[PDB]
C-alpha cells in the first residue's frame, strides 16, 4: 500500500519536475468558469486541479507553506518531497521499517542545516540601492518568461525602493508590505514602454467633464462611502416634489463641499445621474472605486478617511495629493493617481503593457512572487546567500556522504539515500533544457570533486547547471549572471520537504469512500 | 473589568433626529454622545489618581462589550 | 526488481498434511476406526495399516508423496 501512495503522487510529480528552472515549461489548466489559465507557479495550479487523493493533499498543504511564509520554493518543495518517496522504495524492498527511514532523515536534516551556515560566502548589506536590489530580485523573477528578466528587474527594484521608508540602525519595526504593491495590465503596447509610478493607478473613466485637476500641490480629496443621492434622515425617512427636491438638495450638498476647497470626491458606491451635472460646474473631479479592498490601502496614500454619511466634509478626514492627471496607458485614456515628494506613501504601482493577454498574467504573478522575497530580507537571515542553479545541491552531496561512514549503525543506509535524493534537481534542469542526462551529471561531479594540495578549498565551488544553447561547451560560474538562491528560501524549504515526505511514509493505511 | 457598553448610545426615551442641514445633525448626535463621554472622563481620572506619573505603571481596560471609533483616540493618548 | 518473498507452499503443505493426518488419525490404535478402500478392483478391503492406505489411493498432492516414501 505504501507503493500505491507513491504512485498517486508520481502522477503529479512529473508535472512539477518540468516547472522549476529557467528552461521549465507551462501547463494549461481550464478553470471551472470557462477561462484558460496558465502559470508556472505550482501553488496556483494545485488549487485549480481536482485532487481526490488525500496523500497528495499533504504536499499541497506543504506547498502553501512555501507560498505564504516565503516568496520562492513552490516548485522546489514538490520536487524534493516527490524524490524522497522514490529513493525510499529501495529501503522498503530491503525490509526496512518506516521508523528508521524517518529517523534517518531527521538525523540527516540536522547535519544539513548545520552546514548551511558554512555555505554562505557573501552577505547582502541591505543597502536597498537600485543596483543592489537587482542581485536578489533577478533570480526570483527568473524561471518564468525567460528572456524578459533583464527588463522586469528594473521595474521591480524601483517599486520596492519606493515602498521602503528611509531609516537606519532600526531593525525592530517592519517596513515592506506585500499588499502595498498592486500591478496593473492593459492590452497593447510593448514591454520596453513600461515604467514605475508612485501611487495606485486607476483604469476607470473620469465619468465627468473634468478629466484631471491642476498641477497645484495638495489637492483636497474626500472619500465618501455612502452613494451620492438626496439627503435623507437617519431615523426612518422612507420615500413612498421628488424630482424637484433632488435638484435643490443635491446642489446644496455639493455647494458646501466645494466651498471648503475639495476638488475631488471619491464615491465607493454608485453615482447618480443628477450628481454628475452639478460637479461639472464646480470643477470637482469625479472618481469611483467599486472595490472596497482598495479603499483601505488608499487611506495610507492620500490620507483621506471614508465617511459613512454624506454632506459632512470634515477637514480632519480630508487628504492631500500633489498631482492628479490623465494619461494614455495601453491605448486607453485613464486617470492616474500619483505624487512627487511630499506626503510619503508606501503604495506603488507597476504598469505593464503587452499584446498577449495570457503573458501578462504570468508577469503580474511573477511580480507578486518577486516582491514577496523582499519580506525575507529582514533580520532572520535576509542577507545570507548561497549559489543556486545546481551549485549547492551537488556540493552538499559530498558532505552528506562524508557523514555516512562517520555515523555508525543502521542510519548509514538512510544517509546515503538522502544525498542521492538531491540529484533530481540537476537532472530536471538538464532534461528541461534539452541537454542529455549523460552529459551534465558527470561534468558536475568532476567540477566539485578535485584533488587540491592543501587544506583550504580552491578553484571554484560555484559551478552550476548551465542553460547552454550558446557559447561552446560545459558550464560556467553562476556568479557571472548574479543568480543565487537565498538562504531563507533554501533552508526553510528543507524543513518543509522532510515533513512532507514524513507524513506520507508514516501513513501505512488509508480509508476512503466513493466520491 | 468594564461591563458598560462604550458603543453608540441613544436617548433613554423614544425620539428622532430632525435636521435641515448636515451641520445640525452633528449637534443632535453629540447630545447622545455626551452619555459616553461623561463615563470616559471618570475612567481616565482613575489612571492619574493612583500611580499616574509613576514609572513602570499601566492601566488596561478589558471592556467585554464593543468600542466606538471615537474612544480609540482617547485611550491612545493615555 | 523487488526483494519481496512469498510462502505459498508451507501453508499449502501443512494444509495438505492436515488432510492426510485426519485420514490416519482415526485409524490409529485399538480403539480407532476401520476404513474401506476400493480403487477400481471391485474388491472390498478393510485395513488400518498406514502403508496399505497410501498404496491403494492415488494422491496428486505432492505433500503425501514424501509421506508415502
Amino acid at each position: 500500500q505504501i507503493i500505491k501512495s507513491i504512485a498517486a503522487i508520481r502522477e503529479l510529480h512529473q508535472m512539477c519536475l518540468t516547472s522549476m528552472g529557467p528552461c521549465g515549461r507551462n501547463k494549461i489548466i481550464v478553470n471551472h468558469l470557462g477561462k484558460i489559465i496558465i502559470t508556472n507557479d505550482a501553488a496556483t495550479m494545485l488549487r485549480e486541479l481536482d485532487i481526490v487523493h488525500p496523500a497528495v493533499k499533504v504536499l499541497v498543504m506543504a506547498t502553501e507553506q512555501q507560498k505564504i511564509d516565503m516568496g520562492d520554493g513552490t516548485n522546489l518543495v514538490m520536487i524534493l518531497a516527490g524524490e524522497l518517496l522514490n529513493v525510499s522504495e529501495k529501503l522498503i524492498s530491503m525490509g526496512l521499517s518506516a521508523v528508521e527511514i524517518i529517523q534517518g532523515y531527521n538525523m540527516a536534516r540536522k547535519f544539513t542545516l548545520k552546514e548551511l551556515d558554512e555555505m554562505v560566502v557573501g552577505e547582502i548589506t541591505d543597502k536597498n540601492d537600485k543596483n543592489e536590489l537587482l542581485k536578489m530580485i533577478k533570480p526570483v523573477i527568473s524561471s518564468k518568461k525567460y528572456g524578459s528578466e533583464d527588463i522586469l528587474s528594473e521595474l521591480v527594484s524601483e517599486a520596492v525602493s519606493h515602498v521602503l521608508p528611509v531609516a537606519q540602525q532600526a531593525g525592530e519595526i517592519p517596513y515592506f508590505n506585500v499588499d502595498s504593491i498592486r500591478v496593473v495590465k492593459i492590452m497593447g503596447g510593448s514591454l520596453s514602454n513600461s515604467t514605475v509610478i508612485k501611487g495606485m493607478v486607476f483604469n476607470r473613466e473620469p465619468e465627468g467633464h473634468v478629466k484631471s485637476l491642476s498641477e497645484d500641490k495638495k489637492h483636497k480629496v474626500a472619500v465618501f462611502t455612502c452613494p451620492l443621492d438626496i439627503a435623507n434622515t437617519e431615523t426612518k425617512g422612507t420615500v413612498l416634489d421628488f424630482s424637484k427636491g433632488e435638484e435643490k438638495q443635491i446642489d446644496a450638498m455639493m455647494k458646501e463641499i466645494a466651498d471648503m476647497g475639495v476638488e475631488c470626491i471619491v464615491a465607493g458606491a454608485g453615482v447618480g445621474e443628477l450628481a454628475l451635472h452639478y460637479l461639472n460646474r464646480y470643477g470637482i473631479l469625479v472618481l469611483k472605486v467599486p472595490s472596497k479592498f482598495e479603499l483601505r490601502r488608499l487611506c495610507r496614500v492620500c490620507g483621506a478617511t471614508p465617511l459613512p454619511r454624506l454632506g459632512a466634509p470634515t477637514p480632519e478626514e480630508l487628504g492631500l495629493v500633489e498631482t492628479v492627471k490623465t494619461m494614455e496607458i495601453g491605448g486607453d485614456r485613464v486617470t492616474v493617481f500619483k505624487q512627487e515628494q511630499g506626503e510619503i506613501s508606501r503604495t506603488s504601482t507597476i504598469i505593464l503593457r503587452g499584446a498577449t493577454q495570457n503573458n501578462l498574467d504570468d508577469i503580474e504573478r511573477a511580480i507578486d512572487d518577486g516582491v514577496a522575497a523582499v519580506k525575507g530580507l529582514m533580520k532572520p537571515s535576509g542577507g545570507k546567500l548561497l549559489p543556486g542553479a545546481g551549485a549547492t545541491e551537488i556540493e552538499l552531496i559530498s558532505r552528506i556522504t562524508k557523514y555516512g561512514e562517520r555515523t555508525p549503525g543502521l542510519l548509514q543506509l538512510a544517509i546515503k539515500q538522502f544525498a542521492v535524493a538531491f540529484e533530481v534537481v540537476p537532472r530536471t534542469l538538464a532534461e528541461t533544457a534539452g541537454l542529455d542526462v549523460n552529459e551534465v551529471l558527470p561534468n558536475l561531479y568532476a567540477a566539485h570533486n578535485v584533488t587540491e594540495p592543501g587544506a583550504v578549498k580552491t578553484d571554484h565551488l560555484y559551478k552550476g547547471v548551465d542553460i547552454d544553447g550558446e557559447s561552446d561547451e560545459g558550464v560556467k560560474d553562476i556568479r557571472e549572471e548574479n543568480i543565487y538562491d537565498m538562504l531563507a528560501t533554501k533552508k526553510f524549504a528543507i524543513n518543509v520537504a522532510t515533513e512532507a515526505a514524513t507524513t506520507v511514509l508514516s501513513i501505512d493505511q488509508i480509508i476512503m469512500a466513493k466520491k | 473589568i468594564l461591563n458598560v457598553s462604550l458603543e453608540y448610545e441613544k436617548t433613554e426615551v423614544n425620539s428622532g433626529f430632525f435636521y435641515s442641514s448636515a451641520d445640525q445633525r452633528d449637534k443632535l448626535a453629540a447630545s447622545e454622545r455626551k452619555f459616553v463621554d461623561a463615563k470616559l472622563k471618570k475612567i481616565i481620572d482613575l489612571k492619574n489618581e493612583v500611580c499616574g506619573m509613576d514609572p513602570d505603571k499601566g492601566f488596561v481596560i478589558i471592556n467585554q462589550k464593543g468600542i466606538d471609533p471615537m474612544s480609540l483616540d482617547v485611550f491612545a493618548k493615555h | 526488481a523487488e526483494s519481496l518473498r512469498r510462502d505459498a507452499a508451507l501453508k499449502v503443505n501443512v494444509t495438505s498434511a492436515e488432510g492426510l493426518q485426519s485420514v490416519l488419525e482415526t485409524n490409529l490404535g485399538p480403539k480407532g476406526t476401520l476404513k474401506m478402500l476400493v480403487d477400481g478392483a471391485g474388491n472390498i478391503k478393510l485395513t488400518k495399516d498406514g502403508k496399505v492406505l497410501l498404496t491403494e489411493m492415488q494422491i496428486q498432492s505432492p505433500t503425501a508423496v514424501l509421506i508415502a516414501r
